[PDB]
Order: C-alpha cells, then structure tokens, then sequence
RNA sequence: GGGCCUGACUGCGAGGCCUGCAAGCCGAGCAGGGGCGAAAGCCGGGCCUAGUGAACCGGUGGUCCCGUGUGGAAGGGCCAU
RNA sequence: GGAUGACCCCAGGCGGUAGGGGAGCGUUCCCGAUGCCGAUGAAGGCCGACCCGCGAGGGCGGCUGGAGGUAAGGGAAGUGC
RNA sequence: GUGGAGCCUGGGAGUGAGGGCGCGAGCGAUAACGUCCGCGUCCGAGCGCGGGAACAACCGAGACCGCCAGCUAAGGCCCCC
RNA sequence: CUGUUGGGAAGCAGCGCCAGAGAGGGUGAAAGCCCCGUAGGCGAAAGGUGGGGGGAUAGGUGAGGGUACCCGAGUACCCCGUGGUUCGUGGAGCCAUGGGGGAAUCUGGGCGGACCACCGCCUAAGGCUAAGUACUCCGGGUGACCGAUAGCGCACCAGUACCGUGAGGGAAAGGUGAAAAGAACCCCGGGAGGGGAGUGAAAUAGAGCCUGAAACCGUGGGCUUACAAGCAGUCACGGCCCCGCAGGGGUUGUGGCGUGCCUAUUGAAGCAUGAGCCGGCGACUCACGGUCGUGGGCGAGCUUAAGCCGUUGAGGCGGAGGCGUAGGGAAACCGAGUCCGAACAGGGCGCAAGCGGCCGCAAAGUCCGCGGCCGUGGACCCGAAACCGGGC
RNA sequence: GGGGGGAACCUGGGGAACUGAAACAUCUCAGUACCCAGAGGAGAGGAAAGAGAAAUCGACUCCCUGAGUAGCGGCGAGCGA
C-alpha cells in the first residue's frame, strides 16, 4: 500500500523553522535557509562554550592584575606568593575579592609579598 | 495427560485427550502467519513508465533547450509517468511443512484445555437450528457469551442456531485451524470434531 | 496464549537494510555502492564468477578432460548404487531392492549392490551384485546373499 | 529462472567430495619434444585450485 | 685429452624455493630395465641464470576405455607427439 | 556484585570520509476490532517559555476544525527529500 | 609483552586519481606548489582545536557531553592582545 | 419504544425483542430491531442457452481356405540448395521441400542417429473430430489495491480544449449545507462590491463556498537602527518591552569569536557543479534460481509439485518427483577405497566423525520463515548521439 | 455463399535492429517487434509409415516433474530438449 509523504514533511520543516525564528531574511523563512543557518550556530554554539572558560578567565586575571598594581608588584609573582606559600583561592574569586574586598585581598598581596 | 471435561447428556465426566507436554509459542506464530499469509488476494497493482498511456517521444531535443535534459514523460520523474518499483500482483501464500501444521493444532488445542477453557460435549439438547434455542442450550451449558468461543461440529443444525452471535466463531469439524482456536477464548468441542481433530494427530 | 501473545523468536524477523536513507542511519547518498565505476552503475558489474577484466579468464585456461560425449544422447545403460552393510542393521529377515527403496536407503530405478563396510547381521540380502568383501563378511556370518537379475 | 551451470566450467573442473576443485595441470598440449620426462609426467597428476577461484568456479556448478 | 657407452630414462616422488591466480624452479629416496667403474659410487641431458606461448579447433602414432535395441562400423576418450 | 539485564560499585574505550555491524523513531496498510476513544468534539491545521526521550520523537494544554480515529503486542510495505 | 594484539574459518565491503613533508636515490638544470621510486610521517578522513598575522598536511595536540575551577604544550609576557 | 444532551440521535440512560439475518450502506452525529438490504426461499407469457435426462435416425458387428485383383505418384527413394530439431557440417539420422533423377502395391514400404547385418517398431504421399488450453471489449464478485500531483490519459460533457498538413500528440478541471432554507427589503454605488437586515448549528460554510499549510503581499503593535565593514550567526554584559511575585520570553547597544549547503576532488568560502523561494510528486525493488547466516520442524532421513477433496477469508489430501545416506576413475569398472602404475613403492582425490548411564542430550541432512549478498530480468533512479520496423 | 468489423487470445505467409558477446563478422537478441492472410468463441493439434530399448507405452491438446539433465556452442557469450 501507498505510504504518501503527508505529513511528516511539514512537521520538521514547521520544526526546524521555529528552531530559527529570530533570523535574518529567509534565514528565518525558508526552510532550507534556516536549516542551513542552524548548521552554523550549532557549532557556533559547541565553540563558544569552550570559549567562554578561556574567555572569564582572561576577565578576571585582567582585574587580577589591575589590583596588584595598586600595591606595587605584578600579577605574575603575586600569583608565585599566592602559590608557594599555600593559598588556593581561584581567580573568579580573586578577581571577586579585589573589587570588593579591597583590604581582605590586601592581605594576600602581602602573603605573598611575604612568601618570596 | 490432560483431563478434558466432557459434558454428558447426564450431567459430566472426564477424558484422556494426551495432548502435548510442551507449548511452542513460537511454532504457533509460524502456524498463524502462513495461514493469514496464504489468504491474501494480491491485487494492488501500479503502471511501470513502460506500461503507461504515453508516447515514447522526446519531449524536447537533449542540448541547447536550456531546460534539463529529458526522455519522455513516461518517465518516473515526471508528475505523470510510471511509479518505480510498484507493487504487482503476487502470491504470499507457501508450502509450511505438514508436521509443523499439524503439532500447531495440537498446541493450540493443547493449551486451551491446560487453560480449562476446554469442553469436549455429546450433543446439543434442545436445539434444532434455531438461535435462541442454541443460546438457552448454552445458557445450561456454561458460557454466556462474556468469553468468545469457538464451536466446532458437523451439524448444520447446531452451528446455524450459532451463527450470529457475536461470541461465536462457527466451524466443521474438518476446518479445525489454528488461528481460530487462538482467535477465541473458550472452545468448546464434540465428539466427532473430537475424533476428526484425533484423526489429524496421528 | 492469545492473538496478542503470537510473537516470534528473537530475531527471526529482522528488519531489512535500507539504503537511500539521510545521513545518520549509515547509507544514504551513495547508498554504500561507494563512488563511481562500473560496480556503482545501476546493471552490474558482468559476472565476477567468470570475467577477469578482459584478461584470458583463469578458467578458460584450464584444458578438459575426456569424453564429453555427442549427438544424439547419453548411451543409457546400467546404473548401479551402494548400499552397505552398516546399513541393513536397520532390518531382520529377507532383505530385497524394492524395500531397500522404501527405507529411503535407494535411489530407485538404480540396480542396488551391496558393499561391505562394517557387520553382517545374519540375513538373506539379494542384490543385482556384491562387492567381492561384502560376500565375505556377510557368508561367514551366517547369511545367504541372493545374486538376483 | 533457474541459473544455468557453466558448461565450460563442468567440463574443465570436478567437484571433489570435500568441496575441493579439481583441474588438469598445463602445459602438455604440445611444444613437448623438448620438454623433460620430469616435465612431462608431472603435468599427468590433476591439482586442486587455490580456494579464491575455485570458490569461484564452484558457483557456476550449481547443480552438482 | 682419451676409452667405454646413451640416465638427452620408464613409473613415481618425501620436503622446499617462488607466488594474487595460473605458471616457473630445486630435489634426496623406492621400483622397473640399464651406462661406466675394481670399488665407493655417479647418470632422470648441457657450470648456472635467456633460446619461449595458456586454452580452444585439428593432425599423426599407439591404447582397445565408450560405441545411441544387438554384433560391428562411423565418430569420440585416454597415452604420446 | 547478585544470581539467569532487575540495579549498584569499579577500571577502561568513545575524531572520523569510502565502508561494515548494532539499536531505535516515524508514515501507509492488516490481525488485535461485533471491540475501544469520539459533537461534553476524530483526523488535519495554528500556538506553547511545560513533561518524557541522547535523538528521530512521544506526551500534555490552548485556539482552529466539524466525522472520524484507533491501543498493548505482532504483521506487511508504493515507508522518511 | 592481555592488546579494538595475533592466528583459523566464513559473511559484507570500499579502494585500486592520492597530496604535502623529512630523509635516501634516479630524471630535470646541485629549476619547478616539477616528475618517478624507496623509508617514514601527517592531510585525505582530524578545513575540529592552540601556535605560525592570515593558511589541508610546519610546531603543539588525537575534540563522548557539561563547568563563570586548576596545571601545562607549542608559542608568547611594550599597546592592539 | 421511552427519556436525556444536542441544530440534529443512531450517542448516554431505563426497560425490552429478532436472529438459517450482528455482511455492507444510508437516515442532521456513533442503528441487528427506522430505510436499502442481509440469511433463507420464490419467480418467465416471450428470446437465448441446453455438454444433464428422454427419444428417434444416419452408423456399426462372423470364422477358416483359396487366389495374388487393391491398398493414396512425379510420391517414395537417391543427389544437389535450405529449413525444423538440443543438434552452428558435425559420425548427421529424423520430419519438412526449391532443382534433377525416379519406383514398388505386402517376398510392398518408412523408422530404431552415417552405413551393413540381424532383431524389432510402424503402414507415408486423402479429409473431418468434442473435451481438457489461451485471451478479457463485456457483465458479477473480492482486495494487509489508489484516494483527485494517486488510480485509467479521462471521478469533471476527454481521446475533448489545445498542438501538428498529416500520421500523431495530448490537458487541466471533483467537495456550500442536514436542508437552498442561495440572502426579501433598506442604505453608498453606473456596476462590481460592500454595509445593515434575514436564514443556518455554523456565513473567516456566501456560492472565487469543507478543511484552508507554506512561500508571497499588507495594516496595527513592542524592541532596534542614519561614524558604520558584513556567510548575518554564536558567546557574554547591559538597556528598554511583556509575562510574572532570586524565574522566564522578546528585541539589540557594546565586546570576543567566526570562510554558506550540496557535489566533485590531492585540495573549495572558494572566482569549480547545482539550487529564485514554497508546497506537493521523486531513486536499492519483485519473481525464479544460488550461497551464507539465522528462528523454528523433523532426522538416515526430510520434503511434496501439478492436481483431488473441502471452505468461500477452514484446512486436508496427493510420494510423481527433489536434496541427503559413497567415493574414485575420461570410461569400462571397482568400492572404504579408488586412480596412475608391472608393483602387494609412492602419491593424488576419499573414508575414521558428538556425550552419558536402547534411550536421552545434541545434531549429519532436509523443509519453512526471516536477514546479507550473487546470477537471470530495465534490476537504484533521470539522461544520449544513434540503429531497426510500419506508417505519415 | 462470400466482401466489412472486433480489447487481447490463435494459425498461417513473410520478418528486423538496438542489445548481448564488455570490440565484432558465425553466434545473441529471435522466429521477438512488426506487416499481411485467415479462423473463431476459442484457435491450432489429433487416431502412429508414433515413440526408442522397456521382448515396453499406445490419438491430440494443456499442467507438474523429468532438467537447466542429454546435448548444442567463435565448446565463447550463451542456447536447450
Ligand atoms: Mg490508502
Ligand atoms: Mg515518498
Ligand atoms: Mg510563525
Ligand atoms: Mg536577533
Ligand atoms: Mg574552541
Ligand atoms: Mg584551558
Ligand atoms: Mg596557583
Ligand atoms: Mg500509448
Ligand atoms: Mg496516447
Ligand atoms: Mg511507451
Ligand atoms: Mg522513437
Ligand atoms: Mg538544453
Ligand atoms: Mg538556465
Ligand atoms: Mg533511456
Ligand atoms: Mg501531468
Ligand atoms: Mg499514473
Ligand atoms: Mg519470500
Ligand atoms: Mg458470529
Ligand atoms: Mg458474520
Ligand atoms: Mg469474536
Ligand atoms: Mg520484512
Ligand atoms: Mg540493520
Ligand atoms: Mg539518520
Ligand atoms: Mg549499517
Ligand atoms: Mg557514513
Ligand atoms: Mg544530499
Ligand atoms: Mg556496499
Ligand atoms: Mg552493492
Ligand atoms: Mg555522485
Ligand atoms: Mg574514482
Ligand atoms: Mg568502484
Ligand atoms: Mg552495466
Ligand atoms: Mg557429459
Ligand atoms: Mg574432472
Ligand atoms: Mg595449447
Ligand atoms: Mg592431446
Ligand atoms: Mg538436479
Ligand atoms: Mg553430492
Ligand atoms: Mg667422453
Ligand atoms: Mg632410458
Ligand atoms: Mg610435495
Ligand atoms: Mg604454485
Ligand atoms: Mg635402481
Ligand atoms: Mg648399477
Ligand atoms: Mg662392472
Ligand atoms: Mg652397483
Ligand atoms: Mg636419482
Ligand atoms: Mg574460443
Ligand atoms: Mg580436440
Ligand atoms: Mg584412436
Ligand atoms: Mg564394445
Ligand atoms: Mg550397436
Ligand atoms: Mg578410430
Ligand atoms: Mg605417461
Ligand atoms: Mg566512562
Ligand atoms: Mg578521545
Ligand atoms: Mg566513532
Ligand atoms: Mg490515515
Ligand atoms: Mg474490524
Ligand atoms: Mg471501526
Ligand atoms: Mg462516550
Ligand atoms: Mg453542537
Ligand atoms: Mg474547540
Ligand atoms: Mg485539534
Ligand atoms: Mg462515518
Ligand atoms: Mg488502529
Ligand atoms: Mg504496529
Ligand atoms: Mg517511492
Ligand atoms: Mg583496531
Ligand atoms: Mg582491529
Ligand atoms: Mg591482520
Ligand atoms: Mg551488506
Ligand atoms: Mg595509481
Ligand atoms: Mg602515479
Ligand atoms: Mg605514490
Ligand atoms: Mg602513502
Ligand atoms: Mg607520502
Ligand atoms: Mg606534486
Ligand atoms: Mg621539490
Ligand atoms: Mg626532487
Ligand atoms: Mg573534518
Ligand atoms: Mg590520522
Ligand atoms: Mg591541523
Ligand atoms: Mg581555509
Ligand atoms: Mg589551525
Ligand atoms: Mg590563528
Ligand atoms: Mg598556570
Ligand atoms: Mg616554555
Ligand atoms: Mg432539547
Ligand atoms: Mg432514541
Ligand atoms: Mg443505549
Ligand atoms: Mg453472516
Ligand atoms: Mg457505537
Ligand atoms: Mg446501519
Ligand atoms: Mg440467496
Ligand atoms: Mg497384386
Ligand atoms: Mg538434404
Ligand atoms: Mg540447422
Ligand atoms: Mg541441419
Ligand atoms: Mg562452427
Ligand atoms: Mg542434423
Ligand atoms: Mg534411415
Ligand atoms: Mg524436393
Ligand atoms: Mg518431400
Ligand atoms: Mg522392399
Ligand atoms: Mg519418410
Ligand atoms: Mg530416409
Ligand atoms: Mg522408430
Ligand atoms: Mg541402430
Ligand atoms: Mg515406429
Ligand atoms: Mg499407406
Ligand atoms: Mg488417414
Ligand atoms: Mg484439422
Ligand atoms: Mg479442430
Ligand atoms: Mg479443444
Ligand atoms: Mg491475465
Ligand atoms: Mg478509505
Ligand atoms: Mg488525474
Ligand atoms: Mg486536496
Ligand atoms: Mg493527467
Ligand atoms: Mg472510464
Ligand atoms: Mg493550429
Ligand atoms: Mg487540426
Ligand atoms: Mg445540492
Ligand atoms: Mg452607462
Ligand atoms: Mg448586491
Ligand atoms: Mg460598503
Ligand atoms: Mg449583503
Ligand atoms: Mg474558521
Ligand atoms: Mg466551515
Ligand atoms: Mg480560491
Ligand atoms: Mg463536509
Ligand atoms: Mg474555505
Ligand atoms: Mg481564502
Ligand atoms: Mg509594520
Ligand atoms: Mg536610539
Ligand atoms: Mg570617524
Ligand atoms: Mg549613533
Ligand atoms: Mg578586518
Ligand atoms: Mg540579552
Ligand atoms: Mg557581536
Ligand atoms: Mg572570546
Ligand atoms: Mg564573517
Ligand atoms: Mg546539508
Ligand atoms: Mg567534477
Ligand atoms: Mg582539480
Ligand atoms: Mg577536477
Ligand atoms: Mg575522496
Ligand atoms: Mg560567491
Ligand atoms: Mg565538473
Ligand atoms: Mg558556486
Ligand atoms: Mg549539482
Ligand atoms: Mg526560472
Ligand atoms: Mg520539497
Ligand atoms: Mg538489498
Ligand atoms: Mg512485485
Ligand atoms: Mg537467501
Ligand atoms: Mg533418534
Ligand atoms: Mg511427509
Ligand atoms: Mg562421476
Ligand atoms: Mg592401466
Ligand atoms: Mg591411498
Ligand atoms: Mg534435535
Ligand atoms: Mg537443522
Ligand atoms: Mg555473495
Ligand atoms: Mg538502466
Ligand atoms: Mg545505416
Ligand atoms: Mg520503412
Ligand atoms: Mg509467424
Ligand atoms: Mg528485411
Ligand atoms: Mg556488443
Ligand atoms: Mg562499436
Ligand atoms: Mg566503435
Ligand atoms: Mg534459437
Ligand atoms: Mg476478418
Ligand atoms: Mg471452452
Ligand atoms: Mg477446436
Ligand atoms: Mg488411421
Ligand atoms: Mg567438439
């Protein structure tokens, strides 16, 4: 017997098009456009979230930095007290601390100071 | 080797029957496909792009149209032309072997009694081919028509008072089949069915 | 035991192969036929059981061997079977061709011979001939072997 | 339709009893005078086929 | 270089080299009947690696295997070339 | 482990074209059906930021629609763009 | 030396346009993103990822999924960064 | 039949009945009991059929002896040229006949694969003959057959419109609703159209009429945009807007990252192919045969084919035949061996065949189902330039 | 009495090529496509100058098997009782 195409054809078509409203021209219109669209940001996606450790980190240890400045020595040692002497606190915390903790980082400054 | 209750126009007993030990369900699904299979008719049929009202004329010459190169519009890819691999009109039915047949209607009867769901009976009483009869017979009988069953005698008279009703499948004694026997809940036999269905098993 | 507890074995319905099917199912696009060729083209590839690129076919070097005879027939004549001795334990008494037939033990219209691996029970076989060491074990084992015609 | 066996292949090969195929050596049909007795006489014995065609030839004797 | 001779064998062939197939290559040993030598022994062509051509169709010499109801015969087979 | 894949612990493998093996989703049709859902709304269509599944999907809800649809388990293919 | 080692037998394949690189040679001109072999490797199929400004095959490194955690590789640490 | 919900019962409810009929289809929705039917029975004055039964007629029917009158002519037969056969000149018969030669009438003649002998089989050159077989214009029945890009080319006024001098080619196009109740009359309008009104369950069922997707065009609203560099996305932060009550959704300002899909290739974002966009058609199959695997049945056995019987979605029968149980050898022939050979050397191809105490258990083999492949067919789908035939 | 028509189906008289052989000529396609004659509800065949080894069967037609056997074949591709 005839198994006719019918209706499965709309239903992904009608899928993968909302999957990709927002988009620009028929890259939100035609099928097609938006599927082959949807290829790109898929792995736009699968990227940028590799990225976007990478990326923080940078954030952070640019304020890292800024704040050892503030107390006359570089990130690259402070980050060398903080190490031989023991302290194991994380730069997103680090970076958190220097913007708002201001004496509570100074102390480590000076552990570190110290621990050359 | 199985208790078969026998229902005696003087009130019960019990037969010898020995039936199979062993139920192979498998064997039983094998039994059931081939007889559905073989009952097919076969008929759908399509037009190959060879079997279709169409001239066999190229439909515009091969290079320079600037159009896709075509042949005719016979052609499978055309809205029109012939379907590609169609069905045609074919036979489902083959040759199951004999023995697993006949260890199919064994099992299948074999179970039923197992279940208790069989009755082996001597002849109807007061029915002479006419349903509400037979139904008031059965009334006596054990089975008011809340299981389906499945009757088997050489009696047109019996099996005619017992037709229309939905819980029941009528048969002859000599079309015992497996499907049927499956199909239903509860069979409730006879005698000479007995015998011709004893006949088989040998 | 009812309509939906019919149900085959494991695997003895396997579902199919289908080529032609988008990507992820395996083979779709080329439909596993690879790329190009001779072999992906819908007809064949000639008969890889005999043509060897064009080459002289490693078959067709090879000589022949005796007669193969010639118009009109095949002389018809005489065909003979062996059934053995191994094999009559199955029976006691007179043992003849026709009912060596029926044992499904001949091929009929074969003129049967008796041919002696293993023990002559003691019985009276009546073959249209005997292998010179079937008749030997067979007589001294108390037994009368019936040449017939 | 039935296949049909390969009268050329029944002709040139045997079937043994275990599967194996069976041919005639080449290489005596002539030019022979000058070839060794040792030559000649091994070229009697058939040889049996390396399994990739024999195999092959097999499924041209289909009925056997 | 000389004497004798014809193994420039018949029937086979353990075990290998080689190699996709098919081919090519090497070979002790047993039997038959021999050559040379007093003997041990050596000889299945040539110091070795080129001097070659699968099948198919057909010729010729044997073998006397099939012989289209029988005896033959025509024609085929095997062995050799 | 325990006891016959119930589920837990542990260690390890898991880029992939040609291509091989596996396990699944969905469409049409058949047995299941004299049945079962259904005008208190079938199929179809249009939404959804919710639920389940790795996924193909499947649920659930609202609007539309206005007479059909059809389960568990199996079967067969004009089966997926 | 227990490894997605090996061997044995079967089923199904695809491939029989390769390219760059290192080294060893022939050809060419001690030319060619040149040609042809050999040994390796990588791209092919790892146009996934860090380096090299960019960039199949050069250096780092073999991407099951997630993390706003940590150490490193090549290569970097004056601003772009 | 009644009640109830509903525009509408056939739904749901209460209480019942028929069934040789609970196939199917209709009736405002879902009906064994309302309609058409269904089971079961009944029917022909006329025409046709009439193979069964009845009758009549043509028609047919002995034995031995003797005689040697007859028994199919340009025929047998032989030769040359062909054809048919499985038979392609082959050892080439047989049956058919274009050309030449040319008989005999049972002590005649043809055949049995050149020919000869024997041993047989049959009566050529006159003709007719039912049934069992083929087909499907027609009529009926049934679909694990299609449902308006499908199924016939045609559901529709289709071999039509249209195209071609012609032969010839060859379309599109079905659906309001239960019922036309098809919108009186009024107002803008030349009309088309629309706005009230009116019908309907429903009028975004209003005839351009079921449902009413997507591309595509518009009106209204929220965010955003005129110092910005882009495969149009992604990640992160912030603003404004909505839904809400540490949460979401929408949009996008800034920053980081970033070379479309397919195909073909050593290699493509590639300035190499294809694609305007949407929708809908569109390509690995079927039968018979192989060879493996596999789930089952039986096991030195396994299995039916065509058909016969039975049922009309019932299965049974049928052992003809097929593979399997023994091989080796060109073959005769021999056989657990056989071949080569002088060998009772040696080799080649074979035979040694599973676990316990006949059973079991398992299977050699075979049968069926399923799956992967191969051979035969168009054999995964579209594609030539051409060849040939009859016609125009 | 004939004449003309009729979806295929049948008999007769004529009768291709592409294709296969991975080229091609014998061979294949195939006595197929097609023209023409004719017959009919069917048509052809049909009461042995048969068959072919059984001292056997006993008109014809059609079906299954025989059997892809015997054979045919640039002994090729294939053809096939
Ligand atoms: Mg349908
Ligand atoms: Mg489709
Ligand atoms: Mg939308
Ligand atoms: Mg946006
Ligand atoms: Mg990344
Ligand atoms: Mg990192
Ligand atoms: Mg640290
Ligand atoms: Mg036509
Ligand atoms: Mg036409
Ligand atoms: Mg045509
Ligand atoms: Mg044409
Ligand atoms: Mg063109
Ligand atoms: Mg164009
Ligand atoms: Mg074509
Ligand atoms: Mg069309
Ligand atoms: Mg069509
Ligand atoms: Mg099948
Ligand atoms: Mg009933
Ligand atoms: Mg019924
Ligand atoms: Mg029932
Ligand atoms: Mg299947
Ligand atoms: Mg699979
Ligand atoms: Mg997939
Ligand atoms: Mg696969
Ligand atoms: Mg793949
Ligand atoms: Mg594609
Ligand atoms: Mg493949
Ligand atoms: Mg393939
Ligand atoms: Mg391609
Ligand atoms: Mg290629
Ligand atoms: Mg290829
Ligand atoms: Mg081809
Ligand atoms: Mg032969
Ligand atoms: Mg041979
Ligand atoms: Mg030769
Ligand atoms: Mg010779
Ligand atoms: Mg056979
Ligand atoms: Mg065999
Ligand atoms: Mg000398
Ligand atoms: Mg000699
Ligand atoms: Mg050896
Ligand atoms: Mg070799
Ligand atoms: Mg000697
Ligand atoms: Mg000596
Ligand atoms: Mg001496
Ligand atoms: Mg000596
Ligand atoms: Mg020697
Ligand atoms: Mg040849
Ligand atoms: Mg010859
Ligand atoms: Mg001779
Ligand atoms: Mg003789
Ligand atoms: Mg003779
Ligand atoms: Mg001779
Ligand atoms: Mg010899
Ligand atoms: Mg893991
Ligand atoms: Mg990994
Ligand atoms: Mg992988
Ligand atoms: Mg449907
Ligand atoms: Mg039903
Ligand atoms: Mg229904
Ligand atoms: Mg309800
Ligand atoms: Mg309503
Ligand atoms: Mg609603
Ligand atoms: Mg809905
Ligand atoms: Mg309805
Ligand atoms: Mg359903
Ligand atoms: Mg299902
Ligand atoms: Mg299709
Ligand atoms: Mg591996
Ligand atoms: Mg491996
Ligand atoms: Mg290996
Ligand atoms: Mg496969
Ligand atoms: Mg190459
Ligand atoms: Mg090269
Ligand atoms: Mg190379
Ligand atoms: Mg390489
Ligand atoms: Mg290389
Ligand atoms: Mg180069
Ligand atoms: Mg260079
Ligand atoms: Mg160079
Ligand atoms: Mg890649
Ligand atoms: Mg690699
Ligand atoms: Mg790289
Ligand atoms: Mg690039
Ligand atoms: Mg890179
Ligand atoms: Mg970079
Ligand atoms: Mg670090
Ligand atoms: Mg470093
Ligand atoms: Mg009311
Ligand atoms: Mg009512
Ligand atoms: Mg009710
Ligand atoms: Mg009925
Ligand atoms: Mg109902
Ligand atoms: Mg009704
Ligand atoms: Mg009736
Ligand atoms: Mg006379
Ligand atoms: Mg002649
Ligand atoms: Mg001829
Ligand atoms: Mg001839
Ligand atoms: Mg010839
Ligand atoms: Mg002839
Ligand atoms: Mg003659
Ligand atoms: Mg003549
Ligand atoms: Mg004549
Ligand atoms: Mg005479
Ligand atoms: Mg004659
Ligand atoms: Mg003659
Ligand atoms: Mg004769
Ligand atoms: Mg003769
Ligand atoms: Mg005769
Ligand atoms: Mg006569
Ligand atoms: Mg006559
Ligand atoms: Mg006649
Ligand atoms: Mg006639
Ligand atoms: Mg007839
Ligand atoms: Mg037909
Ligand atoms: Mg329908
Ligand atoms: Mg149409
Ligand atoms: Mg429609
Ligand atoms: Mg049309
Ligand atoms: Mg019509
Ligand atoms: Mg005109
Ligand atoms: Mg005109
Ligand atoms: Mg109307
Ligand atoms: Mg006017
Ligand atoms: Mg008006
Ligand atoms: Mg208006
Ligand atoms: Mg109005
Ligand atoms: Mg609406
Ligand atoms: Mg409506
Ligand atoms: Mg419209
Ligand atoms: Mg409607
Ligand atoms: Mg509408
Ligand atoms: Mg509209
Ligand atoms: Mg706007
Ligand atoms: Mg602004
Ligand atoms: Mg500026
Ligand atoms: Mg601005
Ligand atoms: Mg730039
Ligand atoms: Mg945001
Ligand atoms: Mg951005
Ligand atoms: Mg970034
Ligand atoms: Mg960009
Ligand atoms: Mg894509
Ligand atoms: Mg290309
Ligand atoms: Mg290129
Ligand atoms: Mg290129
Ligand atoms: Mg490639
Ligand atoms: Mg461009
Ligand atoms: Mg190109
Ligand atoms: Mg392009
Ligand atoms: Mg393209
Ligand atoms: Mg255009
Ligand atoms: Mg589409
Ligand atoms: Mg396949
Ligand atoms: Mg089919
Ligand atoms: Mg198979
Ligand atoms: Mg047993
Ligand atoms: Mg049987
Ligand atoms: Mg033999
Ligand atoms: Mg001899
Ligand atoms: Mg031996
Ligand atoms: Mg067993
Ligand atoms: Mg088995
Ligand atoms: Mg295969
Ligand atoms: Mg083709
Ligand atoms: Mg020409
Ligand atoms: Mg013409
Ligand atoms: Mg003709
Ligand atoms: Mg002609
Ligand atoms: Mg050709
Ligand atoms: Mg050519
Ligand atoms: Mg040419
Ligand atoms: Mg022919
Ligand atoms: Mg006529
Ligand atoms: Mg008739
Ligand atoms: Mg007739
Ligand atoms: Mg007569
Ligand atoms: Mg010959």
């Amino acid at each position: 017997p005839r198994a006719k195409t019918g209706v499965v054809r709309r239903r992904k078509h009608k899928k993968i098009l909302k999957l990709a409203k927002g988009y620009w021209g028929l890259r939100s219109k035609s099928f097609r456009k938006a599927r082959e669209t949807l290829f790109a940001a898929g792995n736009y996606a699968y990227a940028h979230r590799k990225r976007r450790k990478r990326d923080f980190r940078r954030l952070w240890i640019v304020r890292i930095n800024a704040a050892c400045r503030q107390h006359g020595l570089n990130y690259s040692t402070f980050i060398h007290g903080l190490k031989k002497a023991g302290i194991e606190v994380d730069r997103k915390n680090l970076a958190d601390l220097a913007v708002r903790e201001p004496q509570v980082f100074a102390e480590l400054v000076e552990r570190a100071k110290a621990a050359q | 080797v199985y208790q078969i209750p026998v229902l005696s126009p003087s009130g019960r007993r019990e037969l010898a029957a020995d039936l199979p030990a062993e139920i192979n369900p498998h064997l039983l699904w094998e039994v059931v496909r081939w007889q559905l299979a073989k009952r097919r008719r076969g008929t759908a049929s399509t037009k190959t792009r060879g079997e279709v009202a169409y001239s066999g004329r190229k439909i515009w010459p091969q290079k320079h149209t600037g159009r896709a190169r075509h042949g005719d519009i016979g052609a499978p890819i055309f809205v029109g032309g012939g379907v590609v691999f169609g069905p045609k009109p074919r036979d489902y039915s083959y040759t199951l072997p004999k023995k697993v047949r006949k260890k199919g209607l064994a099992m299948a009867v074999a179970d039923r009694a197992r279940e208790g769901k069989l009755l082996l009976v001597e002849a109807f009483a007061g029915v002479n081919g006419k349903t509400k009869e037979f139904l008031a017979w059965a009334k006596e009988a054990g089975l008011d028509g809340s299981e389906s069953v499945l009757l088997v005698t050489g009696n047109e008279l019996v099996r005619r008072a017992a037709r229309n009703l939905p819980w029941v499948v009528t048969l002859a004694p000599e079309g015992l089949n497996v499907y049927d026997i499956v199909r239903t809940e509860r069979l409730v036999m006879d005698l000479d069915a007995w015998e011709v269905f004893q006949n088989r098993i040998g | 035991m009812k309509l939906s507890d019919l149900r085959p074995n494991p695997g003895a319905n396997k579902r199919r192969k289908r080529v032609g099917r988008g990507p992820g199912s395996g083979h779709g696009k080329t439909a596993t036929r690879g790329h190009k060729g001779q072999k992906s083209r819908s007809g064949g590839l000639k008969d890889p059981r005999r043509f060897e690129g064009g080459r002289s076919t490693t078959l067709m070097r090879l000589p022949k061997r005796g007669m193969q005879g010639q118009v009109p027939g095949e002389i018809k004549r005489p065909r003979y079977q062996g059934v053995n001795l191994k094999d009559l334990a199955r029976f006691e008494g007179e043992v003849t061709p026709e009912l060596l037939v029926r044992a499904g033990l001949l091929k009929k219209g074969y003129r049967l011979k008796i041919l002696g691996e293993g023990e002559a029970k003691p019985l009276k076989v009546v073959a249209h001939a005997f292998s010179k060491s079937a008749l030997e074990k067979l007589k001294a084992a108390g037994g009368e072997p019936v040449l017939l015609e | 339709p039935k296949m049909k066996t390969h009268k050329g292949a029944k002709k040139r090969v045997k079937i043994t009893a275990s599967g194996k195929v069976v041919a005639m050596k080449t290489g005596k049909r002539h030019l022979n005078w000058q070839k060794s007795g040792k030559e000649i006489r091994q070229k009697g014995r058939k040889f049996v086929l390396a399994k990739p065609e024999a195999e092959r030839i097999k499924l041209l004797l289909p009925y056997e």
